[PDB]
């Protein structure tokens, strides 16, 4: 993983538009170049040609530019690659790209070091550039626990222990063969082998189907019963979604609706009313809806102003905006207040901001609807997150194809410890990491080593 | 008072370590002090009486590749000599001897009594003196006082050690030897931490009343190996066989009734060291393995290994009298457990330097390891670097890639647990390439650079590179065809006959063939007298694509390994990274991007924002 | 909008980014770079320069392409100004350029609209631009991505210079009336109307395959309460769909889910187990489930296999079988099958699929996939080609509807004009995704659904 | 809390007391235990590493005559050995040697460690159990204590010891051993009476700083002498000689005498200088080092020092060696304030056979002074109770012609074989070599001789007042001038007895009947 690295990363923000941009700059740039475009343009030219592949297929059609260093942003070989902003195509695109040897995903925010430490970027801003690092990758962190976060996330554990187990196994008979622990190094050993293979493709296929992604950013809206939050999600909608009465607690289960706003996604989730449940379903929905509440990324507390005229949102609901996570942005939305006739538009209150809108009719719709674009989000949604981990699980299958194999020939334990690490190491990437210090404590405490 | 010659380097306790520290520094050309509590004691083995194994037989001849004297001394003392894992790779064999005990005293005490430019004293030491982070001079306890331009800890475990049998104690820094005690405090007082580790052994059986008539034995081994580079299997000493029984249910039930007389239970490393701990985490078994070894071929004392323990005495005897064979056993020494003082190895350079103090270093136990072979190695780059140092020269340490004491440093260095630390082969990352038989191939030419190689080495090893050389070459000069005239029987003993040009050097890239087969044959002509040689080629041959794989891996990291880090940095003064991970890099200290990069807790994110930082502030020149 | 007015647009998606790139095209182009830029690059030169403000202060530093037409994707002058995907910057650049007079945020489709305009491709890929740029699945991505290449305009013009060359051949004979009914017997007429029949329903059963994979199909999950029904469902999605549990009518609100079970769409819909409940919530829930059956292009029932071993649909409720109206197909699945330890596959009561399966232990649910992806017509047998659109279907159902006609006039009533009439309205008519007969509305709605700066 | 086992004898401490009292008793034919510091350290010298001399020398015979280990083990570790005063009579003749550390060590470990009845347990004392005045085991430092029959007190020099250095001391019992502080305390309660006693060693040379070619040389006797009686010549290790080195008047202006730098093993690079002992300190020391030839750039490895103990005075205990105020308890050793090796090793025996005898319950026996040399010693120091540490000289036994050191066999064998302490090829050895003494003797007076004579010539040429009447062999012999050797050369006197042993021992009966 040297300073020389070629790495693949995407320039554009994540949701639609006209224009997407992949970049690349490293030792490989020549080499990405030739393997995508078959040649190589005129340099620092506007050159035109469409992406092919392998098969002879064509993936999309656009404006490339390459860059020779050190007249560049990085100050390196960097290939700039312009399509179409397709979150399919673009992912189709970097798979293409990453099957390459060699080659990996950059991490958050890399690209501002190496144009940082080339000094190909001014000295005056190292502050910044000490952020624009650090969010980005906290923004990364904090996905990819929706990429693992269904049965997929399911089958990896499965996979992570029974490798861990066969590790337990073959290793302990290679540095305490003094004790008595009765090993598997007989051929039994191949067979355990077997199965975790057996057990890889499990996971390589649960991904393949269920859900579709659905790239954006999420949104919450929540309240007590008969607050409007029926009202509110069906008119943002723009269809009906759940049924809008009287009834306390008329929703019991969640519902989520997908919008558009101007080239930038979001996603509306909707729950029951939050209050006291005399109910299994409404207790466990009111469970469901406040664990969606920490995950999400925006929130609208409501606020009926036929309720109280109370603006702070603490003094409205302290346990609410005590129980929520600091960094969780909060905005106020003053419902009924076309019963109650408070003037619409936006407010600031405490610096965050209170609206008043009529949910029944469609007044005020278009300010909180101003105020959500304005609010913005950097990268790493989505398709980006989840190639990661299908990454990292993708070179470690061939570890322990190239691994079992050794098993054919003379019977040698440390090669097959050699490769089983490897691949502990590749798969570390997802769940944690696995220093060789717990392993030796799983031995200890699975056997009577002792002294 | 003061004492009339300044020495260059005070090596304070002859111990494991100290003995190899002071026989470094005096071969490396400086005047070498070195103070001991008692003499006699020069080479004591105050447990197991046993050399090598998995992970310390790598030490040791680590240490004799760079000159020392543990390997030599146990060519003349031990009385049985074991191969481990000798039908798996060579990779992760190991080199396993019975010692005796007096021979091996009598060895090491002979050998370090008559090394030009080294003296001994026998005195203790009371104290040290420092003045503006400096450390000069050592205070001893009649009153006279010696100057130094560095200093060498080797106390091991006599720091306020406290013996504990059953639930009572009495000071002793181990059986029949005093405490250290007010080193204990001059040193707390300093700017360190320290903290207390404890460890047991069992007692010691009369061979004359055990009935060995109906046990089994166990021998050593035919053509019996050697630890040095040097020596053969002429040197050895008579040897001597070992007895192995069991325990059976009588001892359990006995041990479970009286567990409650105990320091632990009653009222933690990952494994367990006592018997009581066997027994209670594995209720289950019914039965466990004993050792019983003879302690020499002149003293009819056998250890018994497998049954240590710290309950009291009556327990001991009930358990030695509850096995086959020991109806009616002796005791001659009782078991017991230990607690002494250590340091943390978090404020100590690579090399074995309190990055705090100047000149002071650290090595043996006190180091928070356990066993003979994780002292010698300590010793040794101790008394080099203070050999360094007072030379005024730039000290050195080994990677994690050439050598299983660069493994230990580092480890010590950026761990962080409890446990006492052992060494194990599984526990270093390099091992294909970090075997033993090579350990002079990698290191040797490295202590003729510094002077700690002399000249019956120097020509070994050249003869040994010229060899090697030289059949590597004449291998890479061969060629083979399937029509070729004695190509019938290469064909016929040979799966896959020859289907176009051959050759020795691909021939045998083979799995199921040898060296010394291929060499038993009129192509490929009589291969080398000199097999010690000869089976280099072989492992290069067979390792080579691993061997370039991890090669070309540690090439990319030495970017992040020569970055380094001052001590005086203050990370609290660093913009973009987390409160934890201050606190953790403030505690730790590392010295460079890449040993931060191998703690816990600090992920890529965290070492791209102190490059971009170091690059702001001018502390690098470069980071390529 | 007016062609004559310049205008500005920001393509790359918001939010925040490496570069936020804004294209502008029209007259002002040059005029405009001189304002930001004082001068005038070469030509698709990757000039690196920095951006001018009124004042002179410097706005910001990127890279600024000049494309001068018709070399272009308007063909017009258009000017590619890259700088930082820094928004707050990007809104001060636009605000400078919509300041000069002159310039106007140029409505959505207008970019592919004027390339449009100027006969650049065949105005159905104007289309194919979107429907690409917002896809579902990766099998979409690419179907839409070779129909942007062109495919689909090769086939319509085909069929459309076969219809010409018919229609000449038609008026010819129309032309001598003494030999025009020797013309129509000879039965050259004939063999072309029947190849240009069988190649124009080939091509829209084509079609049918196309747009499959735009939404799939609507699958309905009816059965009782506790049945199940949100279990399956919940299965086939993978993760935590919805509540599951003992109590009666554990589910009210409509559902809606997108999957994928192999490389092809399809929306599963759960609804409330149907029984008389005093509920009003419930009431309106079973109205829904009720309203949406009929939409669904398919149907299955989950119904315990412990509760009653009848197979046959009357007998498990011979209300729901009575209500539903006939055509849809429908398949019956047992759930809760382990309790009653019925042998797990595919079976057949009543003409219908019946299958046995457990939600909870997850056993059967691949059988279940498996019969959903079979049963709806598609495969991979056939790649590549041709996604379509509902104003496709409708055209071409017009354009058959009227050569049948036409055939029909010519065997029956031997009517060369009217046969005349018709192959040239149903010409029109196949021509019109084409663009050349399409009147401007048309046009102009479709473009409007773009994305704004497209 | 108590051993499940009893014993019949105790005895505390393996010095040089300590190792003779155990292998007594465990000869004699009981079970006893010995208790000590350190197994590792059991044969340590912790000064000179010489034995025997003037008075030293027959203490070691009559050991050996009853069957002792420290002659044997002399004999394997010895790498010098000499006569003093060969020239002299055989009263005033002597026999040295000098010493290995390491083989004497391992000879006495090894030989101790393999007695039939002996156990060893290494576990430091720290209290005795006395009831109603009798002794019946003893407390150790752990805890655990044992039941025993009789004790044997043989402490030395850790009881209350401190090390002395220059100008200043600390506590210890000696240089790195430490001592048994609260043994002495318990004993303490019983009126008895305390004495004190201080003694050092010099400093340990570097053998490798001093200067070996201006040095004179100094070798023992050629035909090497040997101690045990059932030994020989070809036990003796590789002999090297000593060096001789002189004095300045600086070191007394500092502060003739010529002086030894004895070698302190035969593979040790140490050496002992005999006769710079001092209570000086470190800077003294090096100044004095450092003013002698030969010596002028010398190192010092071993800092010399000096030390003060605790003792009861042998006043208190009957001839037995046992404690009068308190029954089953014997005192031997460098508690009974006596410094040595010699002195020390005979007092142990002797304790050990007492205590054997009373665990067994029979009777002791005090040696006599008209029979032993140890039975002298033991009576001036005891009989007189005198707090002066007795040290053994020829001039104190007056019996000089009958207590010799050349026949402590001959007195003492014979009564020790009825205690048991004689063991079956030592009695056979003795009995023939008895026997081959009277045939021999009896033959020679069974000769007679007349001037008539053929070789009568010769008898006169070599005898002054030539053949006058009847002679005997005998009384030829007894002639001033007549030798052994000369007697065997002759016509008659036919070959004399091979038995050197028996032919002395016969020389010595006709020349001193008297």
């Amino acid at each position: 993983m040297s300073d020389n690295d070629t790495i693949v990363a995407q320039a554009t923000p994540p949701g639609r538009g006209g224009v997407g941009i992949l970049r690349i700059s490293g030792f490989k740039a020549r080499e990405v170049a030739e393997t995508v475009l078959g040649k190589l343009p005129k340099p620092r030219y506007a050159d035109y040609l469409p992406f092919k592949d392998a098969d002879g297929s064509v993936l999309d059609q656009g404006i490339a530019l390459w860059f020779p260093g050190p007249n560049s942003f990085t100050g390196e070989d960097v290939l700039e690659l312009q399509g179409h902003g397709g979150p399919v195509i673009l992912d189709l695109l970097l798979k293409r790209i990453l099957t390459i040897p060699g080659l990996r995903i950059a991490r958050p925010g890399e690209f501002s070091e190496r144009a940082f430490l080339n000094d190909k970027l001014d000295l005056a801003q190292a502050e910044a550039i000490a952020d624009l690092i650090d969010a980005s990758s906290e923004q990364a962190a904090r996905s990819a626990l929706n990429s693992l976060q269904g049965a997929f996330s399911a089958r990896v554990n499965h996979l992570v222990e029974a490798l861990t187990h066969l590790r337990i196994y073959v290793e302990a008979a290679i540095d305490f063969p003094d004790e008595e622990i009765d090993f598997l190094s007989d051929g039994k050993i191949e067979a355990q082998l077997n199965d975790v293979i057996a057990d890889l493709d499990a996971v390589r296929a649960e991904a393949r189907q269920g859900s579709l992604l659905r790239e954006g950013m999420k949104v919450v809206i929540a309240g007590r019963p008969n607050a409007g939050k029926s009202s509110l999600l069906n008119a943002l909608a723009g269809r009906e979604a759940a049924i809008v009465t009287d009834i306390a607690g008329t929703t019991r289960d969640v519902l989520r609706e997908h919008i558009h706003i101007d080239g930038m996604p979001l996603h509306i989730i909707d729950t029951a009313g939050l209050r006291e449940a005399s109910d299994e379903v409404e207790r466990i929905g009111i469970e469901r809806a406040w664990q969606e509440i920490e995950q999400a990324d925006r929130v609208l507390f409501m606020v009926d102003g036929t309720t109280t005229d109370a603006v702070d949102p603490a003094e409205i609901w302290p346990e609410f905006i005590a129980r929520l996570p600091a960094k969780l942005p909060i905005t106020v939305v003053r419902n009924k207040a076309d019963i109650t006739g408070e003037t619409l538009g936006m407010s600031e209150v405490n610096g965050h901001a209170l609206i008043r809108l009529s949910a029944r009719t469609g007044e005020g719709v278009d300010v909180l609807r101003n105020h959500l674009k304005q609010s913005m989000t950097n990268m790493e949604g989505g398709f980006l997150a989840r190639r990661r981990h299908l990454q990292a699980l993708e070179q470690a299958a061939e570890h322990l194809q190239q691994g079992k194999a050794q098993l054919l020939g003379a019977w040698a334990g440390e090669l097959l410890a050699e490769e089983l690490r490897l691949a502990q190491q590749n798969l570390s990437e997802i769940t944690g990491e696995f220093t060789s210090d717990d392993l030796l404590g799983r031995i200890f405490s699975s056997f009577c080593i002792g002294k | 008072m003061f004492y009339p010659d300044p020495f260059d380097v005070i090596i304070i306790g002859g111990g494991h370590a100290g003995t190899e520290a002071a026989m470094a520094a005096a071969r490396m050309g400086q005047q070498t002090l070195l103070l001991t509590h008692n003499i006699d004691t020069l080479g004591q083995m105050s447990c197991n009486p046993a050399i090598g194994g998995i992970g310390k037989g790598h030490l040791v001849k680590e240490v004799d590749a760079l000159g020392g004297l543990m390997a030599k001394a146990i060519d003349q003392a031990g009385i049985q000599f074991r191969i481990l894992n000798a039908s798996k790779g060579p990779a992760v064999r190991a080199t396993r001897a019975q010692a005796d005990r007096v021979l091996y005293r009598q060895a090491v005490r002979t050998a370090l009594e008559n090394q030009p430019n080294l003296m001994i004293f026998q005195q203790a030491v009371e104290d040290l003196i420092v003045e503006n982070d400096r450390v000069v001079g050592a205070v001893t306890q009649m009153g006279l006082k010696f100057r130094a331009k560095a200093v060498v800890l080797t106390v091991g475990t006599f720091l306020d050690g406290k013996i504990h049998i059953g639930l009572d104690n009495y000071s002793g820094g181990r059986a029949g030897d005093p405490p250290s005690i007010p080193l204990s405090r001059r040193l707390r007082e300093l700017p360190l931490r320290v903290g207390r580790l404890k460890t047991g052994t069992p007692p010691r059986i009369d061979a004359r009343t055990i009935d060995f008539s109906v046990l089994a034995q166990q021998h050593g081994d035919n053509p019996m190996p050697v630890f040095s580079f040097m020596g053969n299997a002429s040197q050895h000493p008579q040897q001597v066989p070992c007895y192995i029984t069991h325990t059976n249910e009588k001892t359990h039930d006995v041990i479970r009734s009286n567990l409650d007389r105990s320091p632990m239970y009653a009222g933690g490393p990952r494994y367990c060291p006592s018997i009581e701990d066997k027994v209670m985490r594995f209720a289950d078994r019914n039965q466990h393995q004993i050792f019983l070894e003879p302690e020499g071929l002149t003293s009819n004392e056998i250890y018994p290994n497998g049954i240590s323990t710290s309950l009291p005495f009556d327990v001991q005897m009930q358990i030695v009298r509850s096995m086959q064979g020991m109806e009616n056993a002796k005791i001659v020494r009782p078991g017991y457990a230990i607690e002494y003082d250590f340091f943390d190895p978090r404020d100590l350079k690579p090399t074995l330097e309190s990055k705090f103090i100047q000149g002071l270093f650290f090595a043996g136990q006190i180091n928070g390891t356990t066993g003979y072979e994780e002292a010698a190695a300590q010793g040794l780059l101790a008394g080099l670097n203070a050999a360094r140092l007072s030379a005024d020269k730039e000290g050195w340490a080994p990677a994690r890639s050439q050598a299983y004491l660069g493994v230990l440093v580092d480890d010590l260095c950026t761990l962080g647990t409890k446990e006492p630390y052992r060494m194990f082969t599984s526990r270093a990352e390099y091992r294909l390439m970090l075997r033993e038989d090579n350990a002079d191939l990698r290191l040797t030419e490295i202590g003729r650079e510094l002077g700690l190689v002399d000249d019956e080495r120097w020509a070994r090893f050249n003869e040994k590179l010229e060899n090697i050389e030289r059949e590597r070459q004449r291998l890479k000069s061969t060629w083979v065809t399937p029509s070729a005239e004695a190509a019938a029987e290469v064909n016929a003993h040979l799966t896959a006959p020859l289907s176009r040009e051959a050759s020795g050097e691909d021939l045998l890239r083979r799995p199921e063939m040898t060296y010394e087969k291929l060499t038993t044959l009129t192509p490929f002509a009589p291969a080398l007298t000199d097999e010690q040689a000869a089976e280099q080629v072989e492992i290069q041959v067979k390792y080579e694509g691993y061997i370039a794989r991890q090669q070309d891996e540690i090439e990319k990291q030495l970017r992040n390994e020569n970055t380094l880090l001052p001590a005086t940095l203050d990370y609290r003064q660093v913009s973009g990274l987390s409160n934890e991970v201050i606190a953790k890099l403030n505690d730790h200290k590392p010295a460079s991007i890449g040993q931060a990069s191998r703690i816990s807790g600090v992920t890529p994110a965290a070492i791209s924002i102190l490059l971009v930082w170091l690059k702001k502030q001018g502390m690098l020149r470069r980071s390529a």
